[PDB]
DNA sequence: GATCATATTGTCCAGACAGT
DNA sequence: ACTGTCTGGACTGGTCGGCGCTATGATC
RNA sequence: UCUUAUUUUUUUUCUAUUUUGCGCCGACC
């Protein structure tokens, strides 16, 4: 538990991470000792640089538009999505099939290419 | 007859049994019998027509404390003064405690008994291994009944 | 999953840090206490980004610190159960490969890694197939899907990720796309 | 079962009174362990010389320890005068003590050489003119916590020491020399697989263990941690109670490991035949790995109590002494070679009906250390051995150019300030290391201090005390010459963490000497987090790096290994400091020693068993020696008995 | 030393046993019973389970191993 | 001689209680 | 409803200094 | 001149870093 109570949470995406992690390490460079981070820090960095698909702002746009365009999703549905960014049935499948929802294919495509408008 | 309990120090029974054996012998007591199981300790059993033949036979004997009022039933008693090995009763799956031997204060589990050799086969159930070994009947105590 | 929260909490600055700015001392103080750590119910705390609100400090008797009731975002970590993620292997043993997915090193079972009964090559750190003949070396980029995490510590390293690869549609991102070719 | 002990003890004192003289006043003959001890009440008369001695032991084929009565006894105030005035004071006595009920004299001394005699005549001597049958112990230049420890053990449990000595002498000689209808042999662990050795001698009169182990590899799973209980040979041998004896063939977990788990249960009573180096580091070694055991969390094997009743259990045989350990069976111990007290054991089983060879682990080449294994026997039909490096390819290599590339690394390390850190085993190749650099900086190579944390002092101090167990040219710089190769100055140890703290923080260069191999614990790990970011330093590895440690990964060439720091919190180590891979230091014998060993072995055994090592490794090692000598070679597996005779 | 019979279960302290004349003889027993009298419930226990014991005064037991 | 299980079961004030 | 009776609990704090005790009757 | 049984591959190191209690007596504030 972190802190007395939450107020907010949200399920945040590798971009926006990424972006949050780079300020800790400009926060970490300003700090005099060379060393930001702990390793667990800059190990995340160096993933989410590795796995950087998407601008922070293309993928709070394609997350809001994900939200906006359904109502079962939540923000974990839309942040799993931006960060796989699907093309085809078989990984849509393979990550709703322990779901609650096994989305059909007329809206699994509608998903398909939400996700590939300005994909890189 | 009638049976009365008499409390002795514990592991002398049977020094204070024959100690009363022989005063009644050489005193002229009316003492009809006397019993001291192993298995009870600290306290015999006298067979008197009152207690108050007991209580002048344990009289002057520092090792007999006290007689209790009370008359044990012979139905008490019957079940002592019976041909019973001490295996008897004892099943395969349940866990015993092994009073004396080698593995004295040590539980087990009891893998194989048999009544011919007076011995059973038990497994420690402390050991990381199972390594059945051979105890004396009379030497373990069923502490939980389980198959 | 990554996670942002915003968290209310008491926060104690020494008397060494009260010529430094509150909101500063505070950001200072849950970096150094709450980072690096894992969470039962918030997972691997990552980093904390700022302060938005701090209130007026209470001093509490036998101590001199100054405790101030004040509200930051934490950006924190938290594998979930049956949640696919992709990472990279980053270290190899016979018993299981090593993936880095983030904060946290998941471990694939060699058994589970494909329905293939793949050797391990002791030579190159390489996982060979009998049958499929696929490859696996360091650096390749994979995707599965978690089925056990252990939260008996709060210890990052202590945890322990298992996932499962076995399914279809899962590996290495050639065998993805190979997959895909055929349907 | 039925015991003959009455009527052998009666003709040996029939034979005893037609030879020896009648004044010398025999009153007790009687079986202590594998020797026979005559209480007489003039020894003057007994042991005018040592001929009759020589002549009586010939005769008899017994160990015999001649003691006065105890009907006579000097004062132990006076004894001590005369034995100091009589022992010369070249030879400086440490400690005496006294046991009353059987008449001895315990003499703890720094050079026994002069105490013993030239040829046993000082002894003699000693015991004629103060009447105590005498006991040299060697005082160990280096003081040692375990060897006190067994010596005060032994010393106030005389008592049961004493009963459980005359038990196992009445079960010995329960009857005269028998011809077994059978032998067999029998493998409840170590077979096809490294680790958790047991062997199983069986006759039709008596049954002997051999270097019961634990596997260390495999504690995970108790179906292969420990040797197979389930045997039913070995259930009816423990069942009943028919265990004569126990031979530990050298001081290492896989071949003591579960000595003490049966004295734990009362699973064994009877003795354990081993040499005094053997049993010190065995003793010091299962500490060790229950200390450990008990840190990890799991469930400690055994209590230290166990260890003790080891102790109390353990019979004392030098290198090439032949005992009676089993009515039908002898047992000898060569020099294996491989570590201190490392012992091939020799058992001769009837009146020339059979022999068997059990060399454990052995090295055959001469090194440093200790002196090459034996290949020489009397007689010689079965020969079991060892297969750790019977591959095809597994050539390790030579000795010389490993230490010459070890010294010069040693060498350029200490050319720039660094610090050289070498983990290593508790014992083995860190002994044969400081040798290697007492040896180098002997001619002034170096005059850097030698640092040795973690238990390496106490195997160290083992050592001194048994010089007689290493090389000829150990023994001859300790004997003849009045230089000790483990008493140079260089060579020091720590006493807690404040002088490790203060050897890391020094300036100056060294050398160390850790105590893990894998970094695993001890001081290795220590030492290698505060000297890892120092680039001059440099690690050196002697042994095998196991996959998952901390070893392994710093040898891999990770420049960077995250470790679970204090306050929980992932602290990495950055390692600069170079890395090096000296593996020509292992003591177990060569593909080649092994083929060298079997061409050498005199005579040629009648069958070759291949044992303590891979499956593969065996079968490929048996198939050899079958394809290049003939001999027949097996690799059986566990629970299989072959019959010898 | 102290020794009990096999056959009748009578505790004696010498070789012979005066009271069946058997040449068994046991060194471990437990359960010592003393009987004064013949028409004593307990003795008619005893010689109902042992038909050859209680047959005198004096020391018997149940089971001799 | 050296060990070993057992070793017994002054006054005053206030609250609760049978008795009449 | 009264009245004498049985039972239970507490009896100022602190300090200096000393004296002395904390096994034994069977068993091999 | 006759019934009712089955059958096969994925977990790692030879070991380690300042004596209480009980009770008595006396004295002082
Ligand atoms: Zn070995
Ligand atoms: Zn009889």
């Amino acid at each position: 538990m972190i802190g007395r109570k939450k107020l907010e949470e949200h399920y945040i995406t590798i971009a926006e991470a990424k972006e949050l992690l780079e300020r800790r390490h400009a926060e970490g460079l300003a700090e005099n000792p060379e060393e930001p981070m702990f390793y667990e820090a800059r190990v995340s960095l160096e993933h989410a640089e590795r796995f950087a698909k998407l601008k922070p702002e293309q993928a709070r746009e394609l997350k809001e538009k994900l939200m906006g365009l359904f109502d079962w999703i939540n923000e974990r549905i839309a942040a799993k999505l931006v960060d796989i960014l699907p093309e085809d049935y078989l990984d849509i499948r393979v990550i709703f099939a322990k779901e609650e929802y096994m989305p059909t294919p007329e809206e699994a495509e509608e998903i398909i290419k939400v996700i590939d408008e300005y994909r890189p | 007859g009638k049976i009365f309990t008499v409390s002795v120090t514990v592991g002398q029974e049977t020094t204070t049994a024959n100690l009363i054996y022989s005063k009644a012998k050489t005193y002229n007591l009316p003492l009809y019998a006397i019993l001291s199981p192993s298995k009870v300790k600290g306290y015999i059993f006298i067979e008197a027509p009152n207690k108050s033949a007991v209580e002048e036979a344990i009289r002057g004997i520092r090792h007999a404390k006290r007689v209790l009022p009370g008359e044990i039933p012979f139905s008490e008693i019957e079940h002592f003064l019976e041909e019973k090995p001490a295996v008897s009763g004892f099943e395969p799956g349940d866990i015993v405690e092994l009073i004396a031997g080698p593995f004295k204060g040590e539980k087990a589990k009891v893998v194989r008994v048999d009544e011919s050799k007076d011995e059973i086969v038990v497994e420690l159930v402390s050991s990381v291994v199972p390594i059945p070994v051979t105890v004396r009947g009379e030497y373990v105590r069923l502490i939980s009944k389980r198959q | 999953m990554y996670k942002l929260l915003k968290v209310k909490d008491v926060v104690r600055i020494p008397p060494r840090m009260f010529t430094m700015d509150p909101k500063e001392a505070a950001k200072i103080v849950l970096r150094e206490t709450y980072e690096g750590i894992y969470d039962r119910d918030e997972g691997v705390v990552l980093a904390i980004l700022d302060v938005e609100e701090i209130s007026e400090g209470v001093i509490v008797p036998g101590d001199g610190a100054t405790y101030h009731e004040a509200i930051f975002n934490v950006l924190v970590w938290e594998p979930r159960n049956q949640e696919v993620v992709e990472g990279e292997v980053v270290e190899m043993m016979p018993y299981g490969a090593f993936i880095r997915i983030g904060p946290m090193d998941g471990l694939v079972h060699i058994s589970q890694l494909m329905d293939d009964y793949v050797v391990f090559d002791e030579k190159n750190r390489q996982f060979i197939g009998k049958e499929t003949n696929r490859v696996l070396k360091l650096g390749d980029y994979v995707r599965a899907r978690i089925i056990g995490v252990s939260v008996k510590s709060r210890v990052i390293r202590e945890n322990k990720i298992n996932m499962t690869m076995r399914q279809p549609g899962l590996g290495k991102f050639e065998w993805i796309e190979k997959e895909k070719k055929k349907a | 079962r039925e015991t003959f002990v009455d009527d052998i003890l009666k003709e040996i004192r029939e034979i005893i009174v037609q030879m020896v003289p009648r004044e010398a006043g025999i009153t007790d003959v009687e079986f202590e362990g594998p020797e026979l001890v005559i209480y007489v009440k003039n020894p003057e008369a007994m042991m005018k010389d040592g001929e009759l001695i020589k002549n009586l032991a010939k005769v008899l084929k017994k160990r015999i320890s001649v003691r006065p009565d105890p009907d006579i006894l000097l004062p132990p105030e006076k004894a001590e005068e005369l034995i100091k005035q009589l022992v010369p004071p070249e030879a400086e006595i440490t400690n005496i003590s006294f046991d009353p009920s059987v008449g001895e004299v315990l003499i703890e001394a720094r050079k026994p050489g002069l105490v013993i005699g030239k040829n046993g005549e000082t002894l003699r001597l000693i015991t004629q003119k103060v009447h105590w049958a005498p006991r040299v112990v060697r005082t160990p230049p280096i003081q040692s916590q375990t060897i006190y420890s067994i010596r005060s053990i032994l010393q106030t449990e005389s008592k049961d020491r004493r009963k459980f000595l005359r038990q196992v002498g009445r079960n010995i000689y329960r009857k005269s020399e028998y011809k077994s209808r059978w032998i067999r042999i029998t493998g409840l662990g170590g077979f096809r697989e490294v680790g958790r050795s047991a062997l199983l001698v069986q006759t039709d009169e008596s049954y002997v263990l051999v270097d019961f182990g634990v596997n260390i590899a495999a504690l995970k799973d108790p179906t292969k941690a420990y040797p197979h209980f389930d045997a039913p040979e070995f259930r009816y041998v423990l069942d009943e109670g028919l265990l004569d004896a126990i031979i530990i063939t050298h001081a290492a977990l896989d071949h003591s490991g579960m000595l003490p788990y049966l004295f734990r249960y009362k699973l064994f009573d009877g003795p354990i035949y081993t040499t005094p180096p053997t049993r010190d580091l065995m003793t010091l070694l299962q500490q060790d790995f229950i200390e450990i055991q008990h840190m990890n969390g799991v469930e400690p094997l055994y209590r230290p109590k166990d260890i003790k009743e080891v102790i109390k259990h353990t019979i004392t045989l030098d290198y090439g002494e032949v005992r009676d350990i089993a009515p039908d069976i002898r047992l000898t111990l060569h020099n294996a070679g491989h570590i201190l007290g490392s012992s091939i054991v020799h058992l001769h089983i009837g009146n020339g009906l059979h022999n068997i060879a059990i060399t454990g682990d052995f090295k055959f080449i001469p090194t440093r250390l200790f002196e090459p294994a034996v290949s020489r026997f009397p007689r010689l039909e079965t020969l079991v051995m060892e297969s750790t490096y019977g591959g095809s390819n597994d050539y390790q290599m030579p000795r010389e150019e490993a230490e010459k590339r070890l010294i010069e690394v040693i060498h350029q390390t200490l050319k720039r300030g660094g610090k050289v850190l070498i983990p290593a085993m508790a014992v083995g190749r860190a002994q044969e290391i400081m040798m290697v650099l007492e040896e180098y900086a002997r001619v002034g190579g170096i005059e850097v201090p030698i640092y040795l944390d973690g238990m390496i002092w106490e195997a160290t101090a083992i050592h001194t005390a048994y010089p007689e167990y290493l090389s000829k040219h150990i023994r001859e710089q300790i004997f003849h010459e009045g230089y000790n190769p483990f008493l140079n100055p260089i060579f020091k140890s720590v006493a807690n963490s404040r002088e490790r703290q203060d050897i890391i923080d020094s300036g100056e260069p060294a050398i160390i000497i850790a105590t893990s191999g894998m970094l695993v614990g001890g001081p290795s790990v220590e030492y290698f987090k505060q000297l890892a970011p120092d680039p001059k330093n440099s690690i050196i590895f002697v042994s095998y790096q196991a996959e998952g440690t901390l070893g392994r990964q710093v040898q891999r060439g990770l420049r960077e290994i995250p470790i679970v720091g204090e306050d929980g919190r992932t602290e990495v180590i950055n390692v600069n400091m170079e890395v090096h891979t000296i593996d020509g230091f292992s003591g177990a014998a060569d593909r080649r020693e092994l083929m060298s060993y079997v061409a050498r072995v005199r005579p040629r055994p009648e069958r070759i068993i291949t044992v303590h090592g891979e499956a593969h490794k065996c079968l490929d090692l048996s198939s050899s020696i079958h394809k290049k000598f003939g001999i027949s070679t097996r690799a059986p597996n566990n629970l299989d008995a072959i019959r010898l005779k | 030393k102290e020794r009990a019979c096999r056959h009748c279960h009578y505790i004696t302290t010498e070789d012979r046993c005066p009271v069946c004349g058997s040449r068994d003889l046991s060194d471990d027993w437990f359960d010592l019973v003393i009987v004064l009298d013949v028409e004593s419930r307990i003795a008619k226990k005893l010689r109902e389970s042992i038909p050859e014991a209680a047959k005198v005064p004096g020391k018997y037991a149940i089971r001799v191993r």
